[PDB]
């Protein structure tokens, strides 16, 4: 309470956190129903941490706090708290989520998620592993038989034990390095090194644990270094397939198909004829020519990147511009990690 | 129980030990520590200091004619070079449960490099010795400091070039102590003196005073051409340890200085190039990585370790796309580095050749 | 016909295609020189006629970067402030002429143990359509040129 | 008897690092209350701040150890807040604690 | 397309646009240049061939400002004229580039206790259309970039 | 074999040879047909050491692996090996050999030569 025009002094211990947000993560941290801490609200929005904490404001310490508190602190913009059973409503109404983090939650979100994907929202989804400790005598053919096999998916085994003691669930660990990297590197880079800060894993993770899941379904290990401490280890989807295997691969097509569809709306109630074929094909050369330009897709050449096609016997047919359909195919190379650097020695020279 | 602001006096204090630093050698004791509180039992503790010691293990363990030697091994290993001193506990020998999960505990712990069991009786570290044995090999850069009973090998680690035996049992004032947690200790004060490319083989051993069985040079000479590396006793010096083999016959793998160096080496390239993981496999990033190894080599190479005069006659790296590697190889998500080095060998013979005639 | 595959073999190299890399991260210079590696000079002469002419021991390097100011953050701000009396975090040079799309290095001039030493502020003028420019010099103790 | 303000010398270095802030920012009172007045009023905290850390009164070795100032519309404020005439400032030190009691623990054994 | 909040976010800035905060107040100035941080350097060579490069200690920066002659109060001659032996009102400095309203702070250069110690008059030509213009020189201790 | 996204350490002895050709060098490496430790394709092309090594993974020492590695290490672009009795037809089908090598060869390639 203010009252005089002088300078006021209080204790009240408070934090504050900045935002330094990328545009291409907006995630949907999706929550439990069976929760009575939540705001009864089924969908709200939260542009950054000084609003946080007016809905919120004493620290509690249940999977969607922790989460949303480790989203804060490193940038983040705009993020969503949706009930496991209306993520397919919010994914259909806002049109800029990016990416569906299941915080602390399955069988229904790991359902609702392949909703959403058959209808081709172009969404990322962001799962978790087993609570606690996986033996060792696993067979990890047992463990990934729950989780979806559509590449929109990645899982992060092993779960937060952020400062205050609370559990993190190890899908806001991930989304923590899609923010920093989206800003930083692009969405074309993989979010994997990047040093996600304030948070411990729970368990440890050897080297001759995460080999048998890197292939097949890919549990993405969360792994503590000396240098470049706690950060995500493994950048593999749901699907061992050689082009929607690595999730910077998956995201960068993501975002390809979404720039386009955005920048192409405006071109509709135009003719459906020979010059608006040809407008299409420079509008969609010219976004692409300033993404080879920075460094996201392969091949030195911009004929060794990209093609688009569009017109009467490319891709369409009579029947299908009286009906008014444009089809637009676009295909274009993308560049790939470098995930195993052997080291061979000798002794002689 | 500290309450009056003033000074306070205690009279019957032990006094306190030193710690050094090293990043070379840091060894995993696995002997019989009791825990005070009992969640430690099982898992590996690290414990920096001897004050360390104290606080999480009992170092008194009153005897019973059974006498209690991992807490006397200890301050034997501080005495003659400490380290962070990484510890499990493991009470009796046959218990092949905990033995079984031991080589899955120590790929957990990042650093770990020297093994060096310190136990007094011979079938434990047999026990101990043969579940090592197969992470030995496996590029983890370990390397096992293995005793001799009879003056052999112990026969779990036959002719491994990361095994390291040292046969002769040191007494203490007279309790008789393996000598691994005295070797695992001057392995940190000779590579903090003189790098990991020195021979630790002249220096001697602080705390102990003589050793159980006093070696000729008869026996030595039947003993040295295996990796055997007996402590002697010299009368103007005293327990100086005197051998630096391994047991690998090799030309190549000889000589522990030159195996811990490619040990060391391969150990720092790779903590180096885990930056440069998950980078764009291109010609851009194999140049960063190519020159982030030459830019290591280069100031081993001034610092003495390499056996060079020109710098291209100690070291090469090589990186590309028509060199170390195909097209197929780039595909997969792969970049092959071919690194050499060339170390320099120990002088472990004088030849004297006195005359008289000039 | 000149069939510009023999161009990226047997023509010279221009210098405003370049990459930095500082330390593990690629930073956008604008300018970059000072990569010299300079010898002294040892001189003898005695009386009957014989000079006697050897190189010297070589100096230091003092290599000068230039690039704006951006909105952001100042990276080059953040790592001239965390000196403690001796303690700098030094870092690797690597200045490589790269192709026009910036995947596959030329020629390059690596510098060893750079920290620095300078970092000037932009000129402000009210009356002056330019871009703020800070300058960072460094200091090391080899330059090696790779070529590849 | 918190683990906080135990002590007469860290209470009162707090009593008077608020004084001192207080008296320099009251010609900052009646301000238009924007950004570049916000960024005047930081920057007169950390000129305050860091005469304090290297005069030793604060318990740090980076000076970004020490204290922290922050200020902003995303940061310690929200826009209902600006319109009804405020600003809201977080600064936060680390003060060192005395030695009030010393052990010599004698021996002869040497 | 570009979309202008993409570019006060990734652009660089321009140096024509300026305020300067001196002390408590604000003073219009039409140039403002020096504000560097420059340190000194030690070395250490010894008979192996190991050369031991370091940071030495910091010294003072040398700000220059100046500005226009108006027909009020000279603010800058009271503040040189206000020496007595070793008193002088020291003020903080803050050049801060600014939008173009002159509402938020881009980036800022903040001088820590600054006190003038040159003054120079207008340099009178009967031959010239030139502004009367006072040039000031500062000298400080500590220079700090502050970015938001 | 890779399995986990580190960094690798093996000690097995390999070697590899940059290249530095110059197309007016294209030879033929032609080799006695009494001969069963070669791979029995009559002709083969080879663009540098690392796929001669995939072909022939152990170092050898008859004259046709010999002649092909001190080649490789002084640049070497690609190169032929051709049966002794073939070289005629190998010639004749691509049309940038501008060297016949007898690596340890007569009496035929001499014959197919003048041919």
């Amino acid at each position: 309470t203010t009252t005089y025009p002088g300078v006021y002094l209080s204790e009240d211990a408070v934090s504050s956190f900045s935002v330094n947000s990328a545009a291409t993560a907006v995630p949907l941290f999706a929550y439990d129903s069976e929760n009575t801490n939540t705001i009864n609200k089924p969908i709200q929005v939260f542009r950054n941490w000084a609003e946080f904490t007016v809905e919120y404001p004493t620290p509690l310490e249940d999977a969607f706090y922790t989460s949303l508190s480790l989203w804060f602190m490193h940038g983040g913009g705009k993020c969503y708290l949706v009930n496991e059973a209306n993520i397919a409503d919010a994914v259909a109404q806002y049109d800029d989520i990016t990416l569906i983090v299941a915080a602390g939650t399955d069988t229904t979100t790991y359902t609702a998620f392949t909703t959403v994907v058959g209808q081709g929202y172009r969404i990322f989804g962001l799962f978790d592993g087993p609570k606690e400790k996986i033996a060792g005598t696993a067979k990890p053919d047992e463990v990934m038989e729950e989780y979806p096999t559509s590449p929109f998916g990645a899982v992060f085994y092993p779960w937060g034990t952020l400062a205050s003691g609370a559990a993190v669930p190890p899908s806001a660990i991930a989304a923590a390095s899609i923010t920093q990297t989206d800003r930083t590197r692009g969405v074309w880079k993989a979010p994997a090194n990047q040093a996600v800060n304030g948070v411990t894993p729970a368990f440890a993770v050897s080297d001759d644990f995460q080999g048998k899941y890197n292939q097949g379904k890919a549990l993405n290990m969360i792994r503590t270094f000396s240098g470049q401490g706690t950060v995500v280890w493994g950048a593999r989807t749901l699907e061992d397939s050689d082009n929607w295997r690595y999730i910077p691969v998956r995201r960068l097509f993501n975002a390809v198909e979404r720039d386009i569809q955005k920048s192409l709306n405006k071109l509709v109630f135009e003719p459906n004829s020979q010059p608006t074929w040809q407008r299409v094909k420079a509008a969609v050369d010219s976004y692409l020519h300033s993404l080879w330009q920075q460094g996201a897709l392969a091949g030195n050449t911009p004929a060794d990147a990209w093609f688009v096609q569009v017109g009467k016997d490319l891709t369409m047919t009579q029947e299908e511009i009286n009906q008014g359909k444009m089809i637009i195919k676009i295909g274009l190379a993308a560049v790939r990690p470098a995930e195993f650097i052997i080291l061979q020695f000798s002794q002689d020279i | 129980v500290t309450s009056v602001p003033g000074v306070y006096i205690e009279e019957d204090a032990s006094p306190a030990m030193s710690v050094s630093a090293s990043a070379t050698a840091v060894p995993l004791f696995v002997a019989r520590f009791t825990p005070l509180k009992p969640e430690l039992a099982g898992v590996i503790t690290r414990i920096g200091s001897w004050l360390d010691y104290t606080i999480l293990f009992d170092s008194n363990v009153p005897s019973s004619v059974v006498d209690p030697t991992a807490s006397v091994a200890l301050r034997l290993y501080f005495q003659n070079g400490g380290g962070p001193c990484y510890l499990y506990p493991l009470e009796k020998a046959d218990d092949n449960g905990p033995l079984a999960a031991l080589p899955d505990l120590i790929d957990e712990v990042g650093e770990i490099t020297l093994l060096a069991s310190p136990d007094p009786d011979e079938t434990y570290r047999t026990a101990v010795y043969g579940a090592l044995a197969a992470s030995l090999d496996q590029h983890k850069g370990y390397f096992l400091l293995a005793d001799s009973v009879n003056g052999d090998a112990p026969s779990a680690v036959g002719g491994s070039a990361q095994v390291a035996v040292y046969y002769p049992n040191v007494e203490v004032p007279p309790l008789s102590l393996p000598p691994s947690a005295l070797i695992a200790g001057v392995y940190g004060k000779t590579d903090g003196e003189r790098g990991v490319w020195k021979a630790p083989a002249n220096v001697v051993l602080n705390g102990v005073s003589d050793v159980s069985v006093r070696v000729t040079n008869e026996q030595q000479a039947e003993l040295n051409p295996k990796g055997i590396n007996v402590i002697r006793h010299f009368s103007d010096r005293g327990l100086v340890v005197w051998g630096s083999r391994t047991q690998k016959d090799d030309d190549d793998w000889r000589y522990i200085p030159v195996r811990r160096l490619f040990d060391a080496a391969e150990r720092d390239i790779k903590k180096a190039l885990q930056p440069m993981v998950f980078e764009p496999n291109s010609q851009l990033t194999w140049k960063r990585v190519q020159t982030a190894i030459d830019n290591y080599l280069y100031r081993l190479w001034q610092q003495g370790a390499l056996a060079g005069n020109k710098a291209e006659e100690a070291y090469f790296v090589r990186v590309g796309k028509g060199i170390t590697m195909t097209q197929d190889e780039i595909n997969q998500g792969k970049m092959i580095i071919q690194v050499g080095m060339a170390a320099v060998r120990p002088a472990e013979f004088i030849i004297l050749k006195f005359t008289q005639d000039m | 016909a000149i069939t510009a595959d023999d161009i990226a073999v047997q023509y010279p190299i221009p210098t405003y295609r370049f990459i930095v890399t500082l330390g593990d991260e690629q930073v956008p210079f604008t300018s970059a020189s000072g990569l010299d590696i300079n010898f002294d000079t040892i001189e003898y002469r005695d009386g009957t006629g014989n000079w006697f002419k050897m190189p010297g021991q070589r100096q230091a390097p003092n290599i000068t970067l230039s690039k704006g100011v951006f909105p952001g953050k100042n990276a080059m701000y953040e790592w001239i402030n965390a000196i403690q009396l001796n303690q700098v975090e030094k870092k690797d040079i690597m200045i490589s002429l790269t192709n026009e799309a910036g995947t596959e290095v030329l020629v390059s001039w690596n510098v060893s143990n750079a920290f620095p030493t300078s970092l000037t502020s932009p000129s402000f003028d009210a009356t002056s359509n330019e871009i703020a420019v800070q300058q960072i010099t460094l200091m090391a103790d080899r330059v090696t040129i790779q070529t590849a």
